[PDB]
């Protein structure tokens, strides 16, 4: 029913979002009816598969998803095998293993780690894609944390290739948590969710990942000074709002 | 008795008599002593730069050396404004969340050292607001070494929602040095960022877009002007007239973490309570000398518009005296006689104490 | 999907509300299971201990000030104790409503302790809160006397989207030559404008007072308090500009080393 | 991809990589030998990390050839176990070496995966690649870093600044009010307003006696309320608002600065400004007027009917429309799931 | 088939061959016109007062772009003596050399001298890659101009590169006046050479100045003998440490500008946080007048007195640094795996002039 879908968005805006899949899960629980509604609606944290042909890690959402295996963006085939699920397009594959390239240097020159992957796929005409960044924290009990970065960009590709209208919703999930003598213990997290439409020249000079890449960098870099410098500076605010160090 | 204005500026001391239509004197704050003649201040520092060495009292706005400060203090009484200190009232302005402790010592240095009659401390952005004809809005104060997004509701600054940029004049006129050398041309050396300087404020404007102008810049010689030297030698500049300013929206030009204006005005307004956003989106006054770029306040309506929401009307109010919009205020201010009633006498500072102003 | 199941699922959402926001998610819980007696049984320990754990204010009628409503005040019966006035009262969770006021004589003998640590703290709240409220107990736990002084302090703004509480707690016993002081301090903020953002923070605090006479001891506690506490704000305040800068520079760059936003051109080929 | 040699990965260290993030190896160490990366001596962890290393690492390491030693921590992260890339060149070798393990570095790196490694040594004596030594590099982790003098003075800004952001002044968060005298016939008109005698009373400044006197007291309804706002010069306004707010009819006061533009000088505009809060003390504290809003318009046209009811009682906060998201893949076979793992 | 690699330095050319242990052929990258339309090199300096002498990679970037074409086909046919269309050429870019011009020599390989395959390497890295680095500041000083190039993981940090205009020629400059100053005449071409001759074997970096000038005031022991062409002795001292003491004293040819000292830790301190400490400690030197005995010593000297007391500051000083830009080059571009990465004619001819940095 709608109107307890709108309750369980509503709900899911509310609780913390460190524990969103143990919310999610307990969610569908209380209602199945409307496991896929709501799953559609909001947004899991990534998570991370081994690909053994080659060796190393990809990301899993419901784009690389078809039935209950996984493809993976290195060996473009699923874990566990499949005997036919559909796979990219044949130019497409291409453009994907130059996206994962791509993005994997963008990942790598602002996140010092962690794992990246892209899944495009064919639209009417023009395409669509999700890059997603995993990196999780290591520093310390004083710096754990984790940060996921789901990028959804439709490219309606005009035909003459001139120019291409591209659409982008992106969605932050991150957790911060400091452990220091002071403080005491800082859970600061959460999520965030823009999405930015424009339409950029498009050459051989500057193909779509070079004008997508441009985009959810941008994004990126937005996300996460407004996180900063809005947000946690308006909780950092509100603290001192309740309490005051000096006497009235 | 006239009254004095002293606007304490980041690069650019700026003082006068109330009531004058623009600052009797202004000139660079800086105090050069010899390296390892006691002391040579403003103009003077610049001119014997070689034998001297030199200190920014107020580089980001606040003050933190005193004893140059009081140098500069001297040099702006004795010098430019030629005057006796103790028979002249002086209104001086403040910088956005300066600290009490500042104001205090500033305070006390006004009346134990020069023993001004009595003495008022006014805040730059509110100044330049009010002069605006407003008493609500978001500021943008760019000037020498700092750049402030002050929101101010019914006379009130928010000092939650004050932003600071430490880009402005000074790193715009070294990246044009910087982006010029690049080129071809040569200005490495003091003397050349003083000419360098001058082709900014001449020639220097804000692209309404930026990629289209840079594919402008590519396809003709239309944006090209030229700027002669004082050698004589004329020098082509292309499109590095708005790359130079571009970097007021894009810091990574010069290699800063920081956001653009437009993003930090954006910024300061969401850190407001949600009622009074409709009224800072729509008064957007611009004060200071890096504001003065054509261009700029399109660009800024631009961008704004893009951040805010469709609904949202945005205004941007850049009047043509914004240079010296703080500094004009405050002589005005400090030209009307029931304000100096007001002001704390020197007579008042010691029987009540320094904790006054 | 056993009904028993769904209940502490409800029950889990709703420990989990934050401050200022508990009617919202109840009734959502309440809309998702649609089975209001089943939720009004089997969720009501849940509202109890939620409305104990937050520190939930309440006024009661003809008396200044208001109360904490803590697992140390409870009575039994949906009834809990104002130590202050020596009353008791019946309180309704849901609504968070204060009825039936009647005296009730609490025994252990130790009310000028009581009565000197409430004066102090109260005095303490009104300097260091804008909307602070605090109520001390004092018990004899396993035989030997103890004060528990609980602060709260909240602010919500609905409209401007954004919750936020304050609880400190503060036990001592009554034991001379010293006694042994904890504390634990809280801080639950939500801002949920366009997103949703949440700072959760503790801090737990060991200390030692000096136990005499009723005046020193309460003062000597009351300065434990206020340091420890101003301690931790501070903290708190320098720990977000070392999270800005260098906590979450881990998590994700500002820009990257070379200081230069990436030239994708240069990278595909 | 900076500068590098080219040299790839030989399959066998392709295939001894993939045991290694299996945990199987304490230590691989590689070496460049025809061209090609390839393995040199691999071991098995027997001890803890700790007491491998020394015995491990340091034999292996040449005097004059560089190397690359991964060794295996006992740490974990997401990825897998964690390790420690070190990168040995002795500075007395030949350059021709020096060269090729420099310029093979990222690419060996990258190869292996960035993110199992959490520490990237690099060593041209013993003392800098020994046990000893990557304590100290996780100590040099733990020291502070350089700063400049204007990096620390800004700094000392900043903490001064927090400090004042979370005081409590508000006095010097504005310039204080300047208090021109109101003449006794605007403050007759005022009176009169308060007590609903007349709905509109209009202010003037006289900017050279530095007074504030009545110009209007016109009846205004809301119709002509625009037709009072002049085009010229600034002015304060006062209006009785009579409007219908949910159902009860309200009659209430409204303070309107009008400020055309440029028009006004910059002493006209700023002395407009610089007087509001204290008229408004005066109106509101002397004679207990009861002013709902405070509008600062530059036209009149402005206060349409709409214009003013929106400024006194507003809307709710209208919510942020979205567009949708792509089809997604197409012909997908299978409702949606969670990925979740325990 | 072979390879060559070309080092276009502010006043020296560096070229020879892959797999070779040093620049098969050095020569002045001079070009001179009157007031064959013009000499070029050796040649044209012996004329230096008949014709009109400019310098195409002043200060490291190409100005002049028919003065290279001429330098560069005088590599070729006369110094080196190759067919261009027969062999792959790796080239060498300075520090922020801007993307139009690298467009540019691109250009003319493929389209001028129709060469089979290019390369362009960065200088300041090939010399880092070079002591087995990846990481450090690279202090540059040639010719004509000095660089202080942070470098992280092979990339160049931009915004910290430093550009001092003061290098070898100027101090060749600066010792002929001194020596005039003491009584003699170094006015010829030949006479230039010698004072050239003379910075290159007996000058040296001291490690305090004024000390040094001190005992030189009071003492006869710094004083090495020269010997002329002619079979004349002229004696030198007080100079030896006097000339390169300009690479941190630039006033001493009346620059405003701050020492290879100054500008290293200006450089450091401009870079990202985490890295400063890393690069304190690998300090690399690369240039020609990097060459002089003493300048590695007394670098650490001044650096550690301008850095915190803590810090840890090594300054590496490679014996082959003079060429270390040419040598980095060959050895990359000695590699058959290395062959891959060349561009090729007819790539370039299908992509454009664009292609070079992709
Ligand atoms: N016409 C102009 N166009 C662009 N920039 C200017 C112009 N005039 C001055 N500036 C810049 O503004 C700076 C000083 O402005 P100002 O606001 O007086 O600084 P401060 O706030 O430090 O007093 C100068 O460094 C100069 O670079
Ligand atoms: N042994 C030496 N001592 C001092 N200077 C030297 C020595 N050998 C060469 N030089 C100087 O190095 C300079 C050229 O070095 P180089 O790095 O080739 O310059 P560029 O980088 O401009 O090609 C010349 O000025 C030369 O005098
Ligand atoms: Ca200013
Ligand atoms: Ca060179």
């Amino acid at each position: 029913s709608d109107q307890q879908l709108d309750c369980a968005l509503d709900l899911m805006r509310r609780l913390p979002p460190q524990q969103i899949e143990k919310n999610l899960s307990d969610l569908i629980d209380l209602v199945p009816s409307l496991c896929e509604d709501l799953l559609s609606s909001v947004d899991q944290p990534l998570k991370i598969a081994r690909d053994k042909v080659v060796g190393k890690d990809y990301l899993l959402c419901d784009y690389n998803r078809d039935g209950d295996s996984y493809r993976s963006p290195w060996s473009n085939k699923y874990d566990p095998p499949l005997e036919d699920g559909a796979m990219p397009s044949a130019r497409l594959r291409k453009l994907e293993v130059e996206a994962n390239n791509a993005f994997d240097q963008y990942r790598d020159l602002y996140f010092e780690g962690g794992v990246s992957s892209v899944y495009l796929w064919d639209l009417d005409h023009g395409f669509a894609g999700v890059i997603l960044i995993k990196k999780a924290g290591d520093g310390s009990k004083k710096i754990k944390g984790c940060w996921d970065s789901i990028h959804v960009v439709e490219v309606q590709e005009k035909s003459s290739g001139r120019t291409a209208h591209y659409k982008l919703t992106s969605t932050v999930m991150l957790w911060l948590q400091t452990n220091k003598s002071g403080s005491g213990t800082m859970n600061l997290g959460g999520s965030l969710t823009r999405q930015m439409e424009k339409d950029e020249t498009v050459s051989d000079c500057s193909p779509h990942i070079a004008n997508i890449g441009r985009l959810v960098e941008d994004m990126e870099n937005k996300i996460r000074s407004t996180l900063n410098e809005i947000y946690f500076g308006k909780t950092k605010d509100i603290v001192n709002g309740l309490r005051s160090v000096q006497t009235f | 008795t006239t009254a004095l204005v002293c606007d304490n500026g980041s690069g650019l001391v700026k003082a006068g008599f109330a009531g004058d239509d623009a600052p009797r004197a202004v000139f660079p704050s800086i105090v050069g002593r010899p390296r390892h003649k006691d002391s040579y201040v403003g103009d003077e520092a610049q001119s014997k730069r070689g034998i001297l060495t030199l200190k920014y009292p107020i580089e980001h706005g606040i003050i933190t050396n005193w004893d140059d400060m009081e140098k500069i203090w001297h040099h702006t009484f004795y010098n430019e404004l030629r005057v006796a200190p103790e028979e002249h009232p002086t209104l001086l302005t403040e910088a956005p969340l300066n600290p009490k402790a500042n104001r205090e010592k500033m305070t006390q240095i006004m009346f134990e050292t020069f023993n001004v009659p009595a003495m008022y401390v006014a805040i730059q952005a509110v100044l330049s607001l009010y002069a605006s004809g407003r008493t609500t809005g978001i500021v943008l104060d760019s000037g020498d070494g700092v750049t402030h997004n002050v929101p101010i509701y019914e006379g009130y600054a928010l000092p939650h929602a004050i932003m600071r940029l430490d880009l402005a004049g000074r790193d715009l006129t070294d990246y044009l040095m910087k982006i010029l050398t690049e080129r071809g041309y040569s200005f490495v050396t003091t003397a050349e960022r003083e000419i360098v300087r001058d082709i900014k404020e001449k020639l220097c404007y804000v692209a309404l877009d930026f990629e289209n102008e840079m594919a402008t810049a590519a396809s003709s010689s239309s944006l090209e002007k030229s700027y002669e030297l004082p050698d004589g030698q004329v020098i082509t500049i292309g499109n590095e007239r708005f790359r130079c300013p571009e970097t007021l929206f894009q810091p990574s030009f010069i290699g800063m973490e920081s956001a653009g204006i437009h993003e930090t005005t954006y910024n300061s307004i969401m850190k407001c309570d949600i009622d009074i956003r409709k009224d800072l989106y729509a008064n957007n006054v611009m004060s200071g000398g890096t504001t003065m770029y054509p261009g700029i306040a399109d660009r800024m309506q631009k961008e704004i518009t893009a951040l805010a929401p469709s609904t949202m009307k945005i205004k941007i109010i850049a009047p043509p005296e914004r240079k010296y919009s703080v500094w004009i205020g405050g002589s005005i201010l400090a030209s009307l006689s029931t304000f100096q009633q007001m002001w704390i006498t020197k007579q008042e500072y010691d029987e009540a104490g320094p904790s006054i102003v | 999907v056993s009904d028993e199941e769904k209940v502490r699922i409800a029950a889990k959402f709703i420990t989990h509300a934050p401050p200022g926001e508990f009617n919202e998610v109840f009734n959502d819980v309440r809309l998702l299971l649609n089975n209001d007696n089943l939720l009004r049984e089997g969720a009501a320990h849940a509202f109890a201990q939620y409305n104990m754990d937050q520190f939930t204010p309440v006024k009661i009628e003809g008396y200044d000030d208001q109360v904490l409503i803590t697992e140390h005040g409870d009575l039994g019966n949906s009834r809990f104790l104002d130590p202050r006035n020596q009353i008791s009262f019946k309180f309704d969770h849901l609504r968070k409503e204060a009825s039936d006021p009647q005296p009730e004589d609490v025994d252990g003998g130790l009310k000028s302790w009581r009565e000197s640590c409430d004066s102090a703290l109260r005095a303490y709240v009104k300097d260091h809160y804008s909307n602070g409220f605090c109520t001390v107990y004092a018990k004899t736990i396993d035989g030997q006397q103890t004060i528990i002084a609980c602060i709260e302090s909240h602010q919500f703004q609905p409209k401007n989207f954004w919750n936020g509480r304050w609880r400190s707690e503060w036990k001592f016993t009554i034991t001379p030559p010293s006694a042994q002081v904890v504390g634990v301090l809280k801080i639950q903020v939500h801002y949920y404008e366009d997103g949703n953002v949440q700072l959760v923070s503790h801090k737990d605090v060991q200390d030692s007072v000096t136990v005499s006479n009723e005046v020193q001891t309460t003062k000597e506690f009351i300065k434990i308090i206020e340091s420890a506490e101003n301690e931790y704000q501070t903290a708190i305040s320098e720990n977000y500009q070392t999270m800005s800068d260098t906590t979450f520079k881990a998590l994700r760059r500002q820009l990257p080393v070379t200081r230069t936003k990436i030239d994708w051109n240069k990278i595909l080929s | 991809m900076s500068h590098q040699t080219g040299i790839q990965a030989s399959e066998d260290v392709k295939e001894i990589f993939a045991r290694a993030r299996n945990g199987k190896y304490r230590l691989l160490k590689i070496s460049i030998e025809n061209e090609q990366l390839v393995i040199g001596s691999y071991s098995q962890p027997s001890d803890s990390w700790d007491k491998d290393y020394d015995s491990f690492v340091l034999p292996l390491l040449e005097d004059k050839q560089p190397c690359y030693i991964l060794f295996r921590l006992d740490s974990q992260n997401a990825q897998g176990y964690e390790w420690i890339f070190i990168a040995w060149s002795p500075d007395h070798s030949h350059v021709r070496q020096k060269m090729l393990y420099a310029a093979t570095r990222a690419t060996l790196k990258k190869e292996f995966g960035g993110g199992h490694i959490k520490d990237e040594v690099f060593g041209t004596v013993k003392e800098d690649v020994s046990l000893h030594g990557y304590k100290k590099y996780l100590l040099s982790q733990s020291s502070p870093a350089p700063l400049t003098a204007a990096e620390e003075e800004l700094r000392q800004i900043k903490i001064n600044e927090v400090q004042t952001d979370v005081g409590v002044d508000t006095k010097h968060q504005t310039l204080q009010g300047v208090a021109f005298p109101i003449s006794r016939e605007a403050f007759q008109a005022l009176e009169k307003l308060n007590n609903r005698q007349l709905n509109y009373v209009q202010l003037e400044i006289d900017i050279k006696n530095e007074i504030i006197i009545l110009a209007n007291t016109t009846n205004t309804e809301l119709k002509d309320l625009p037709k009072r706002i002049p085009k010229d010069s600034a002015r304060y306004h006062f209006f009785l608002y009579k409007h219908s707010h949910e159902g009860d009819y309200l009659e209430s006061i409204v303070f309107i600065y009008s400020m055309p533009g440029y028009t006004c000088s910059i002493r006209e505009r700023m002395l407009y400004s610089s007087c509001k809060s204290r008229l408004l003390e005066i109106v509101e504290r002397q004679l207990q007027m009861d002013v709902i809003r405070k509008i600062e318009i530059d036209n009149g046209d402005e206060l349409t009917a709409d214009f003013l009811y929106e400024e006194v009682h507003p809307k709710q906060h209208a919510h942020k429309q979205s567009f949708a998201k792509p089809k997604g893949p197409a012909g997908k076979r299978g409702i949606r799931r969670l990925i979740r793992g325990p």
